[PDB]
C-alpha cells in the first residue's frame, strides 16, 4: 500500500530542501517503491506533515517548490492531492 | 485535438450489466485520470466514479459502489464502464469526461458525446417516417419538416441534408404516445422559392434496430 | 456526502450581468469549475480554477457566483457548478440552473400540415400544426375537426431557447386512424398567444 512503503522510504534528503531553493538524492530515494506515479501524493503529503504542518507566507513557498519536485525528479505531479488539511 | 467517442445507444433488459466503452485520442493516455458522468434524460449530471489508465485505481461514488466496475486498457487507450444490476433509473445518457489537473485543481475539459443506455424490458421498434408537404404562398417563410413515429427507445438523430441545412432547423423533443411508444417532429423553415434548391431530405437514424431512413419532402 | 446546491432556474435580461451562486461548506477553501451544457450536447466548462471572456469566477465565503458580463442571446442554457471534495474524494456537481434570456414578445408563425398520402396507405393518420417562432413560452392549441373541438388526441412538445433567435417553438400532432380521418374532411387548428390580439386559425380541406 501507498502507507505501507511511505514508511520504508527514507524521505529526509527531500525535506532538506526547504530554503535550498527558497540534489539527486531525493529523486533516487523517491523511486523506491513502486512510486510509477501512483504513491506520490502520500509522499508529497508526508513532507508538508514532516516540515512547517498547515498553514506563515514561507510554508506557501514551500509548497509551491513540492508540486515541482515530481518534475525535476522525472515524474508527473500527483492530479488528486491535497496538501493542506485546515482542520477546523 | 482531444477526442472522446463512445459506444452507442445500447438497450438492456432490468437488472442486467451494461457496459459502455470511451475511446480517446489527441493526448497522452495514462497521462490524466478519466471519470464517468450519467445525466438522467431531465435531471442535472451525476458523478458516477473514477479511473486511472496508469495506475489502474478506481475511485467511486459512495452511492454506486458495489455497482459499478472500471476498465482502462492502454492498447488501445480505452476506459470503460460497466453497471451491474441494472434498475430502471439508471435509464440515462452516460458521458466520460478527461480529467486536467494537478493537487487541487481538478475539471473536466473534453467531455464525450455521452451514450444513451436505455434500461427496459420492452422490444426494441423501428420509426416510420412521413414527410410534411410544405405550401405555396400572412404565409411568412415556407415551413416543411418530417414525422417520425411509433419507435422505441428514445435515441433518434434527424439531420437535414445531410447536414447541409442547419439553419431554421427545429427537432422537436420526442412526446410519448398512448400505446407506449415515442414520436417526434423535425421541422425546417426554407425561403419560399423552394424550386431553385435541390431537395430537402429527412436522413433520420435511429441506432436501435438499424433503422436508416433517407426520405424527401415534395408538395 | 458534499452538497453543492443550485438555484433551479433563473432570468436574465439580455445585456445585463448575470450571477448564478453555487452554495456549499466552505467551498472558497475548494476549488470551483463551472459548466454550461446546452440542450442536447454535452457541458463545456466556461470557468476553471488555472484570454478574458464575458464568463468569470469569485468563490468567496461560503457561495461561489458564475458572473457573465452582458448577457446574450447565446448564453441561454444550463449552468453547472462541480468541485472535488478531500475529505471523501469525490467529484459533486450542483443542480442544474437553467438560464434563460428575456425577449420581447413574438407572434408565433402558425403552419398546418395534411397527413402524408403514404401514411394514409396505413392505418394511422397524423396532421400537425407548428408554431415557429414565438415567445413567451406559454401558449395554448385547440384541435377542431370540422368545428368541433378535439380532446385527447392531441400531444405537444415544446423546444429550448433559441441560441440566436431566444425563441420558443411547439408542435402539435393530431393521431387519428383512417376512419376518422376520413370522415369530417374540414381540419382546423385554432391558437392563442400572448403576441396575438386575436387567435390565428389554420385550415385545409383535403
Amino acid at each position: 500500500s501507498c502507507e505501507r512503503q511511505v514508511d520504508r522510504v527514507n524521505l529526509k534528503p527531500c525535506e532538506q530542501h526547504i530554503m535550498q531553493r527558497i540534489q539527486q538524492r531525493c529523486c533516487d530515494e523517491l523511486n523506491e517503491m513502486e512510486n510509477t506515479q501512483g504513491c506520490m501524493c502520500e509522499a508529497l503529503q508526508q513532507i508538508m506533515e514532516n516540515q512547517c504542518d498547515r498553514l506563515r507566507q514561507m510554508v506557501q513557498q514551500f509548497k509551491r517548490e513540492l508540486m515541482s519536485l515530481p518534475q525535476q525528479c522525472n515524474f508527473r505531479a500527483p492530479q488528486r492531492c491535497d496538501l493542506d488539511v485546515s482542520g477546523g | 485535438q482531444v477526442q472522446l467517442v463512445q459506444s452507442g445507444p445500447d438497450v438492456r433488459k432490468p437488472g442486467a450489466t451494461v457496459k459502455v466503452s470511451c475511446q480517446t485520442s489527441g493526448y497522452r493516455f495514462t497521462d490524466y485520470e478519466m471519470n464517468w458522468v450519467r445525466q438522467a434524460p431531465g435531471q442535472g449530471l451525476e458523478w458516477i466514479g473514477l479511473i486511472n489508465p496508469h495506475s489502474g485505481d478506481t475511485a467511486y461514488a459512495q452511492k454506486f459502489q458495489g455497482r459499478v466496475t472500471m476498465t482502462s486498457d492502454t492498447s488501445d487507450s480505452t476506459v470503460y464502464l460497466e453497471l451491474s444490476g441494472l434498475t430502471p433509473d439508471d435509464t440515462a445518457v452516460y458521458y466520460c469526461a478527461r480529467s486536467q489537473g494537478t493537487f487541487e485543481v481538478y475539471y473536466f475539459v473534453s467531455w464525450g458525446q455521452g451514450s444513451l443506455v436505455t434500461v427496459s424490458s420492452a422490444s426494441t421498434k423501428g420509426p416510420s417516417v412521413f414527410p410534411l408537404a410544405p405550401s405555396s404562398k400572412s404565409g411568412g417563410t415556407a415551413a416543411l419538416g418530417c414525422l417520425v413515429k411509433d419507435y422505441f427507445p428514445e435515441p433518434v438523430t434527424v439531420s437535414w441534408n445531410s447536414g447541409a441545412l442547419t439553419s431554421g432547423v427545429h427537432t422537436f423533443p420526442a412526446v410519448l404516445q398512448s400505446s407506449g411508444l415515442y414520436s417526434l417532429s423535425s421541422v425546417v423553415t426554407v425561403p419560399s422559392s423552394s424550386l431553385g434548391t435541390q431537395t430537402y431530405i429527412c436522413n433520420v437514424n435511429h441506432k436501435p434496430s438499424n433503422t436508416k431512413v433517407d426520405k424527401k419532402v415534395e408538395p | 456526502s458534499y452538497v453543492l446546491t443550485q438555484p433551479p432556474s433563473m432570468s436574465v435580461a439580455p445585456g445585463t450581468t448575470a450571477s448564478i451562486p453555487c452554495g456549499a461548506n466552505n467551498i472558497a477553501k475548494k476549488r470551483v469549475h463551472w459548466y454550461r451544457q446546452k440542450p442536447g450536447q454535452a457541458p463545456v466548462v466556461v470557468v476553471s480554477d488555472d484570454i478574458p471572456d464575458r464568463f468569470s469566477g469569485s468563490k468567496s465565503g461560503d457561495t461561489a457566483t458564475l458572473t457573465i458580463s452582458r448577457v446574450e442571446a447565446g448564453d441561454e442554457g444550463d449552468y453547472y457548478c462541480q468541485v472535488w471534495d478531500s475529505k471523501t474524494d469525490h467529484v459533486v456537481f450542483g443542480g442544474g440552473t437553467k438560464v434563460t434570456v428575456l425577449r420581447t414578445v413574438a407572434a408565433p408563425s402558425v403552419f398546418i400540415f395534411p397527413p402524408s398520402d403514404e401514411q394514409l396507405k396505413s392505418g394511422t393518420a397524423s396532421v400537425v400544426c407548428l408554431l415557429n417562432n414565438f415567445y413567451p413560452r406559454e401558449a395554448k392549441v385547440q384541435w377542431k375537426v370540422d368545428n368541433a373541438l378535439q380532446s385527447g388526441n392531441s400531444q405537444e412538445s415544446v423546444t429550448e431557447q433559441d441560441s440566436k433567435d431566444s425563441t420558443y417553438s411547439l408542435s402539435s400532432t393530431l393521431t387519428l386512424s383512417k376512419a376518422d380521418y376520413e370522415k369530417h374532411k374540414v381540419y382546423a387548428c385554432e391558437v392563442t398567444h400572448q403576441g396575438l390580439s386575436s387567435p390565428v386559425t389554420k385550415s385545409f380541406n383535403r
